[PDB]
């Protein structure tokens, strides 16, 4: 409800909206189980023909990356 | 090169050795060349095709053999070194043999004078010049 800032551009608006959902995104990520979340993320992207092996295991502050559309089923 | 003695001193040395060895009638002292020793060492490693590095010191030469050697290489090296040691002993030339894994475990890195190691995408280490 704060009209305290008005937006120069697409990215400024988009980020302002995005940062608002994080109170919900936290709650979903607290209780889902990350291995599913990542599995779905990699699946909606067509990447590397949808599933491929990983030689190396490397965790990339994946907590802030994950889309809500990935989080919901896992929860 | 590394010994400075007179003939008299050498004779005295001879006689004292003869006193330590009551079964020997005399001890013959022979002067050998350091350059010869070092050269035969390096020639043997080339002849065996082993990869190596050489380091020089005021009183010694060190050959460092390190990495992921194959079992044939390890066999050859063990045989050669064992032969050399029995001829020249271990005082002047030393052979350092080290099996070890590939450097930095298969991380990627920037190896200049300002190098660094990637831990993961998004993560830099900057530990030392590489």
């Amino acid at each position: 409800e704060d009209e305290d800032v008005t937006f120069n551009d697409i990215s400024s608006l988009s980020k302002h909206v995005d940062e608002g959902l994080d109170g919900y995104r936290d709650y979903l990520i607290k209780y889902s189980d990350r291995e599913l979340v990542q599995f779905f993320e990699n699946a909606q992207l067509k990447r590397q023909y949808g599933e491929e092996t990983e030689t190396v295991k490397r965790d990339k502050d994946e907590i802030e990356k994950p889309s809500i559309f990935a989080l919901l089923p896992a929860y | 090169q590394r010994n400075t003695m007179s003939k008299k001193e050498l004779e005295v040395l001879s006689q004292k050795l003869r006193a330590l060895m009551p079964y020997a009638d005399s001890v013959n002292i022979t002067l050998m060349d350091d350059v010869t020793a070092a050269g035969q060492a390096e020639a043997g490693l080339k002849q065996q095709a082993l990869p190596y590095s050489r380091r020089n010191h005021k009183g010694g030469v060190t050959f460092v053999i390190q990495g992921a050697l194959d079992d044939v290489e390890i066999l050859r090296a063990r045989q050669f070194v064992d032969s050399y040691y029995r001829t020249w002993g271990g005082r002047y030339v030393q052979f350092a043999i080290e099996l070890k894994d590939d450097w930095l475990k298969g991380r990627s890195f920037q190896y200049g004078a300002e190098g660094y190691i990637k831990m993961s995408p998004g993560h830099w280490y900057f530990p030392s010049p590489l």
